Order: structure tokens, then C-alpha cells, then sequence
């Protein structure tokens, strides 16, 4: 099974209308050279760590 | 080890225990077993323990809740249902029990069963109800490893929880079984079937 | 193994140009990797890519889709957004496309567009999340398609010599009915 790795380096803010979920960008751990834009349902800080499955999607702006 | 004579004399096997190098009476935290990278300093539990009973002041910041110990957390999480809440000796004791079933369900190291399972039942990505125009969708999210291992948690005792009602089984045995069917995932245990179903649907609404 | 686009540069929007230029050619050079000479003389700027700079094929066309978009009167910010962007284009229409004003007629129907201190302008835009330049007789807009159609529905209610009110009510519609979405 494909277990991506993650690296929440930068954290954006707040977003979705009940105001959650918290858009993050990501500094890929196996491959250095990816960085991701992630969406966290979750309270999250600098230098995390977390484990995608689609390193390929990215996502704007939340609703 | 060389032993103490007192007056009042501390008992031999509490000696013995401890000056080997060991932190419970049956089980130590040297031998300890973290998968991925993003657990390891979540589920972080390196301070010995006889009685999984601290006054945790962890409430008081967000991160720090990661620093208290996960069998005392896991203890703490066993007091859900709210006829057993204020009664963490119930909930202490039921854990040393299931510690005392893993022994003897011939698995050499409860501890590290325990991590796996937490290990493996927290879900990878998620979903949420994002608005996108009345009709709700579901935009498939990436819950943070904080969460993962609270769900983890949660979905183990509250499976365990929910097997050991109505049914002559104790708490501590169905516990021990949802620990060790999600220690190594069988798709027999609760938490298992939730975190697979919950990152099905994220699969799906992407 | 080169491509060569060349573009000229209104006389007008070239002292801003030569004012920003500073801002303006490194993230083409630098963050896309591209050649951008440029001609003070034939009043032309000059996009070339050659086998040294890396293999992306749209990218000399976003770069000559930046540099028309800072021609058409764009700010900067906006172009950028361009580079980085793909779902945002670029509109044009006359005013005699829609209905031909004569003399004073035209002027009072550009200000129905702008408003009192840009304000109705303004107000487009940020229901729209787009970009608007009212030149002469041309109007351009900058942004997503399905953006910049309901901006050119709103503009032209306008210039159809519709109230600014009623185009009040219809972009607080379309921006909820859209921002819903």
C-alpha cells in the first residue's frame, strides 16, 4: 500500500465555512523536491508530520 | 542486585523488579516499537510508570497532551460511558488486567501490540463537509498525526466499549481483543473497519 | 532548438514598463527560466526560450500572456497571477459592440461603468474576483471564465444604460449564487 510521507512546514490558516480545517503546505520526507498544498482536519503546528495517500492533489480555496 | 534491610522492609519482589531494570512488575518500556515517523513523537512515551496514574496537567496546551503517556491515555479513555466517569482505579486496573490477558494470548510484548494498534487504527486522510452550493460534498482531507492518534484511541475503546456491553465478557478482555485485532489489522476489529472505511470515503470524494 | 515571440509595447503603458522593469523580468528569467530582451527603440519586447533553459512548453506562452496582460494596462500583481494561474484569461469589447453611443453619450456611459471614485467598478471586481481596464472604447477583464462571464453580463447591463443599482442587485445574486458554489 502506498503510505505517502508529509512535512507541514508552513502553516496558511483557517478555512471551510465552520472554520476548521487548516490549509498547510507540505514538504515532502521521501522526495525533498515535492511540496504539497494539504488540507488538515486537525490542530497542527511547524515542522509536523503527516501521511497522504495522493501527493498529486492540491487544494485553492475552501467553502 | 544487593537488597536493603530496613525495619519496616520494602518487599524482595518490588526490589527485584525494579533493580532489574524493569518498569512495571511484568513489563518494561525499553521495548517499544513506533511504524511511522509522524507517530513517534505523538504517541512518545519514555518515563516508567508502576501505575499509568499521573496528575497530567496537559490540558492546559495543545501539543503538551502529546507528552502524557499512552497507557495512562488510553486509561483515561477507557472512563467514557458516563455511568463510569470520576474512576480512573476502574479504568487503571482494567488496563493492568488486559496487560495480564496479552501475556497470556501469547504475545511476548503487550506494550508494542498496544503501539501497533494505535499505529495502525488512526486514519491516514479523511473527509469533511465542505458547503460547495447546498448539496453538501465531501472534500477529501489529510487529518494531522495529533488526531490520528486521538481517533486512534477513540475508536479502539470505544469498539472495545461496545463489544463488552451486554455480553458476559469483562472490559479487559475485549479490550485485549480490539488491541490485538488492531495491533496487527484483521478487519475483525472495530477501529480497523472505521479507519478503512473512513479513508475509503476520502478515496472516494477526490 | 529556440522559440522566438515578439511583442510590442504601447507608447503609453511603456514609462510604467521602464518604471517597474526592475519587478517585472525576474520572475520570468529567474522563476520560469526564460530569455526577455527588449527594443527601447522599435518599442518591442522580445520572449525567447533556447535549449539551455528547461523543457516546459506553455511556459514561453504564459510569459507572452503576462507581458500582453501588463500591455493591455494590467497592474503587475495581476500578471503574475497570470503566470502562476492558467484558468484566468483576458476579455475585450468595444463599446460600439454592444450599442453605438454617439459623442457625449459614449463619455456618460464610461462613467455608469466606473462610477463616482471608481466605486462601481471597484464593486464588479470583488463580486466577480476579477480584473477590469476601462480604456478608450475598450474594456478588457482578467480572470476565470466563469468569472469573467458573469462580469461582462454585469458591465454590459451597464452599458446598456441600466441603473447601477439594479447591477448592485444582480452581482450580490450572481457573487452569492457563485460564492455558494
Amino acid at each position: 500500500t502506498p503510505v505517502t510521507l508529509a512535512k507541514v512546514i508552513k502553516v496558511l490558516g483557517r478555512t471551510g465555512s465552520r472554520g476548521g480545517v487548516t490549509q498547510v503546505r507540505v514538504e515532502f520526507l521521501e522526495d525533498t523536491s515535492r511540496t504539497i498544498v494539504r488540507n488538515v482536519k486537525g490542530p497542527v503546528r511547524e515542522n509536523d508530520i503527516l501521511v497522504l495517500m495522493e501527493s498529486e492533489r492540491e487544494a485553492r480555496r475552501l467553502r | 542486585f544487593t537488597p536493603v534491610v530496613l525495619a519496616t522492609p520494602i518487599p524482595e519482589e518490588v526490589q527485584q523488579a525494579q533493580t532489574e531494570i524493569k518498569l512495571f512488575n511484568k513489563w518494561s518500556f525499553e521495548e517499544v516499537e513506533v511504524k511511522d515517523a509522524s507517530l513517534v513523537d505523538y504517541v512518545q512515551v519514555r518515563q516508567p510508570i508502576f501505575v499509568a496514574h499521573t496528575a497530567g496537567r496537559y490540558a492546559n496546551k495543545r501539543f503538551r497532551k502529546a507528552q502524557c503517556p499512552i497507557i495512562e491515555r488510553l486509561t483515561n479513555s477507557l472512563m467514557m460511558n458516563g455511568r463510569n466517569n470520576g474512576k480512573k482505579l476502574k479504568a487503571v486496573r482494567i488496563i493492568k488486567h488486559t496487560l495480564d490477558i496479552i501475556n497470556v494470548l501469547t504475545d511476548q510484548n503487550p506494550i508494542q501490540v498496544v503501539v501497533d494498534a494505535i499505529t495502525n487504527t488512526g486514519p491516514r486522510e479523511d473527509t469533511t463537509r465542505v458547503g460547495g452550493g447546498g448539496a453538501a460534498r465531501r472534500q477529501a482531507v489529510d487529518v494531522s498525526p495529533l488526531r490520528r492518534v486521538n481517533q486512534a484511541i477513540a475508536l479502539l475503546t470505544i469498539g472495545a466499549r461496545e463489544a463488552a456491553f451486554r455480553n458476559i465478557k469483562t472490559i479487559a478482555e475485549t479490550l485485549a481483543e480490539e488491541l490485538i485485532n488492531a495491533a496487527k489489522g484483521s478487519s475483525t476489529s472495530y477501529a480497523i473497519k472505521k479507519k478503512d472505511e473512513l479513508e475509503r470515503v476520502a478515496k472516494s470524494n477526490r | 532548438k529556440f522559440e522566438s515571440r515578439k511583442i510590442m509595447v504601447p507608447p503609453h503603458r511603456m514609462t510604467p514598463l521602464r518604471n517597474s522593469w526592475t519587478k517585472i523580468y525576474p520572475p520570468l528569467v529567474e522563476h520560469l527560466k526564460l530569455q526577455v530582451r527588449m527594443n527601447l527603440k522599435t518599442k518591442s519586447v522580445e520572449l525567447r526560450t533556447n535549449p539551455k533553459f528547461t523543457t516546459d512548453p506553455g511556459a514561453l506562452q504564459k510569459g507572452a500572456d503576462f507581458i500582453k496582460a501588463f500591455t493591455l494596462g494590467f497592474d503587475l500583481d495581476d500578471s503574475i497571477a497570470l503566470l502562476r494561474l492558467d484558468d484566468l484569461y483576458i476579455e475585450t469589447f468595444e463599446v460600439k459592440d454592444v450599442k453605438t453611443l454617439t459623442g457625449d453619450h459614449l463619455s456618460r456611459a464610461i462613467g455608469r461603468i466606473a462610477g463616482k471614485d471608481g466605486k462601481t467598478k471597484f464593486a464588479i471586481e470583488n463580486a466577480t474576483r476579477t480584473r477590469i481596464v476601462l480604456a478608450d472604447s475598450k474594456i478588457h477583464i482578467l480572470g476565470g471564465f466563469t468569472h469573467i462571464r458573469m462580469a461582462r453580463e454585469s458591465v454590459v447591463s451597464l452599458i446598456l444604460g441600466s441603473p447601477p443599482g439594479k447591477v448592485y442587485g444582480n452581482l450580490r445574486t450572481v457573487a452569492s449564487r457563485l460564492k455558494e458554489r
